[PDB]
């Protein structure tokens, strides 16, 4: 339920091939950017950084949980379906 | 007034407390019940609530909240939902058996109280929730209700006042927690007896989600007499903000354990010797008293010497009046074992809904069991004190508080006994 | 006691149970006590009625109560396992219930419990091989001023001594039913050795009525 990891903007790169090392079966890679993750305060900071570095980029809008309407009293409604059958 | 507690018979309200007169309608009428009930109903809810207010009546169910103000939460325009009075007859607090006598020996006082109290609230019916063990008591109440229905005192056109009122009796299935007002309502609705959070308060969203007032049997049963004789008559007994008469249960180590009606603010020593025949082995043999049922902290003999029985006096003594059920323990009592059994009681009754009581009370029970045998260390006493403070005030309902307070009372006044037991156990191991 | 159900030959969903036709009339009156649209309020009384007919509650009895009131079966299981008066396994003809909380413990409820165990030859929580008696401990029964006391089925027996409880068992074992109430000489909750209040004739109608009413 914690939301502290949904505060900052991130920049990752496209995932590339990983294969099994013949000797050990370890996951091998040839992609030098496979672990590169950058953090940004705003979307504009991230987009500006990508642009000057020449990287083609995709931006996805921040998803904010919609504000909800909560009422403990609704659990015991006289005539509505919100009445709970158990506690 | 400075002294209280020589109540005259003419001033007593529950005049069939011992069932020596006919408990049925004919006897109840001969003793003043149902008299001029139509006139009271025609005076209106505001007049009835005014009388209840000026009487200074407070909740007899254990919390002692001002009844007149509490009942006024229901005096408001209808919003389309029915309004209900729920009468609490669950009587589960250990030491307390007063409401049992009213239900079986003065049932018509309770029925009339339901009509008078229901009228003031604007309720259409009263649900009387009686504990399921009280089977014979419930049947007496049902017999009385049938008598009232056939005489027109309740039902359509109750007492000829044009007010329609029904009285239902609903039996429990064995749960002390169902005495708690919101747990009682949930139980009536066919769920587990688990309390509700507040808000909403019952006066807004109650039984079946409708405006509701929960009142103790004794609080309801006295309301017709307060209306007939007036709030001023009631307020002439007991100290200010501690008005009226009260039913007391004196059990434990007394010569003649009994239930009796006495004036509020009577000295505790005066109550135990005038009515119960003194402490077993004499007053000097007294060890401690639980003044208001198992949920109120015990007080030692020194405090018992001059403490008065009312809400304010016992609060200053670091306890409470509660249900006014007095449990007496003499010097031969294992005080640690006595309290541990109460904690075991609260362990068996906790509904389990909320964390501090589901886990904390069971934890306190385990610690108390070791304290009885002395199989602990003195540092654990302050730990147990701190644990009880983490339960109190952090739970949904007051059962959590009612389990912490007995522990706090024991540590407060009987720490050396706890430490002495620990020494013996260590010395022998 | 366990709060999960495991089917057995003696207690499974196909175990035969139905309310008698007369008990269906009693169920209809129960359900009418509650507002239309709130029939779940009748779960506790109807479930208890199924126990008053059958003596205990097989899972098939719980399923029938759910079916009649149109509540999910789980919501009936919740009630059946929450309230202690529901017998989810068979009990003897006479369910002896001894109060052992502090007000009764102070007045020697242990002696009553030991007296019953000695007479019936069973331990607390057991049923006699004849299946006439089941013995358990219970919390405060609301008769503290009449301690020590027991409840057998619907009846209270109060102000007991080991001799008194043995006579009650001998009477139940002999087919008779003993009278409920105190066995110490007094009638109910009045102090022994004479009344201390309510000794005068009660006043009549209109006594002390305030003026203007
Ligand atoms: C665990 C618990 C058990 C209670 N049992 C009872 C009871 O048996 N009878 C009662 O009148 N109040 C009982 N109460 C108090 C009620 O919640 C409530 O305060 C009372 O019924 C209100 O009625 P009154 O204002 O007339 O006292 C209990 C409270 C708790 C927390
Ligand atoms: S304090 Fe105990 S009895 Fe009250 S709601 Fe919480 S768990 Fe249930
Ligand atoms: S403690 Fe046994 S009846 Fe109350």
């Amino acid at each position: 339920s914690g939301v502290n990891n949904t505060k900052k903007w991130k920049m990752e790169f496209d995932t590339r091939e990983r294969w099994e090392n013949p000797l050990m079966g370890w996951a091998s890679t040839a992609d030098p950017l496979s672990n590169l993750v950058l953090t940004f305060s705003t979307k504009e900071d991230a987009v500006a950084f990508a642009e000057k570095n020449g990287w083609s980029y995709d931006v996805e809008e921040r998803k904010v949980p919609k504000p909800k309407s909560k009422s403990y009293g609704a659990n015991f409604s006289w005539n509505k379906r919100t009445r709970v059958s158990t506690k | 007034k400075t002294s209280f507690g020589s109540l005259k018979d003419e001033d007593r309200i529950f005049t069939n407390l011992y069932g020596r007169h006919d408990w049925r309608l004919k006897g109840a009428q001969s003793r003043g019940d149902w008299y001029k009930t139509k006139e009271i109903l025609l005076k209106g809810p505001d007049w009835i609530l005014g009388e209840v207010k000026t009487s200074g009546l407070r909740g007899r169910g254990g919390a002692g909240f001002p009844t007149g103000l509490k009942w006024s939460f229901m005096n408001k325009p209808s919003d389309g939902r029915p309004k209900y009075l729920v009468v609490n007859a669950d009587e589960g607090e250990p030491g307390t058996c007063k409401d049992r006598e009213i239900i079986r020996h003065d049932p018509h006082k309770l029925v009339e109280g339901c009509l008078v109290g229901g009228r003031a609230m604007g309720a259409r019916a009263a649900y009387i929730y009686i504990r399921g063990e009280f089977y014979n008591e419930a049947s007496n109440l049902q017999v009385a209700i049938r008598e009232a229905y056939e005489a027109g005192l309740i039902g359509k056109n109750a007492c000829g006042s044009g007010y329609d009122f029904d009285v239902f009796v609903v039996r429990g299935a064995g749960a002390y927690i169902c005495g708690e007002e919101t747990a009682l309502i949930e139980s009536i609705e066919g769920k587990q007896g688990k309390p509700r959070l507040k808000p909403p308060f019952p006066a807004d969203v109650g039984v079946f989600g409708c405006p509701t007032t929960v009142a103790n049997v004794e609080t309801v049963a006295v309301s017709p007499t307060i209306c007939r004789r007036g709030g001023a008559w009631f307020a002439s007994f007991g100290r200010e903000r501690n008005s009226g008469t009260k039913l007391f249960n004196i059990s434990g180590h007394v010569n003649n354990p009994c239930t009796v009606e006495e004036e509020m603010s009577v000295p505790l020593k005066e109550l135990i010797e005038k009515h119960a025949g003194g402490v077993t082995g004499g007053w000097d043999n007294l060890l401690a008293v639980i003044p208001g049922g198992s949920s109120t902290p015990l007080i030692p003999k020194s405090v018992c010497e001059t403490v008065l029985m009312d809400f304010d006096a016992l609060i200053q003594a670091q306890t409470g009046l509660g249900t006014a059920a007095v449990i007496v323990m003499d010097r031969s009592t294992d005080i640690v074992k006595a309290i541990a059994r109460l904690i075991e009681f609260y362990k068996h009754e906790s509904c389990g809904q909320c964390t501090p009581c589901r886990e904390g009370v069971d934890w306190m029970n385990k610690v108390m069991a070791r304290f009885v045998r002395g199989d602990a260390r003195p540092a654990e006493i302050d730990s147990l004190w701190e644990i009880s403070k983490q339960i109190e005030g952090h739970t949904i309902c007051a059962l959590g508080d009612g389990a912490a307070w007995p522990v706090q009372g024991l540590i407060r006044h009987f720490r050396p006994e706890l430490e002495e037991r620990m020494q013996q156990f260590a010395q022998q191991h | 006691a366990l709060f999960v159900h495991r089917d057995t030959p003696e207690n499974n969903p196909e175990t035969p149970f139905d309310f008698t036709p007369e008990n269906y009339k009693r169920i209809e009156a129960i359900v009418k006590n509650y507002p239309e649209g709130h029939k779940a309020a009748a779960v506790l009384p109807v479930l208890d009625l199924a126990q008053r007919q059958n003596g205990w509650l097989p899972i098939s009895a719980m399923n029938k109560v759910a079916e009649i009131l149109q509540v999910p079966p789980m919501r009936v299981y919740e009630v059946a396992t929450f309230y202690t008066m529901y017998n989810r396994k068979p009990v003897g003809k006479y369910h002896i219930q001894v109060c052992t909380t502090t007000p009764c413990m102070l007045r020697n409820s242990d002696s009553i419990l030991e007296a019953i165990q000695k007479k019936l030859g069973i331990k607390v929580g057991e049923t006699t091989p004849d299946k006439l008696f089941t013995l358990i401990e219970v919390e405060c029964l609301g008769a503290c001023v009449n301690a020590p006391m027991v409840q057998i089925n619907d009846n209270y027996y109060e102000d007991l001594t080991p001799k008194d409880i043995e006579e009650i068992i001998d009477e139940l074992k002999a087919g008779k039913i003993p009278k409920p109430g105190p066995r110490s000489g007094r009638f109910s909750c009045e102090p022994a050795g004479g009344l201390t209040s309510l000794t005068e004739p009660p006043k009549g109608p209109g006594f002390g009525v305030q003026a203007g009413l």
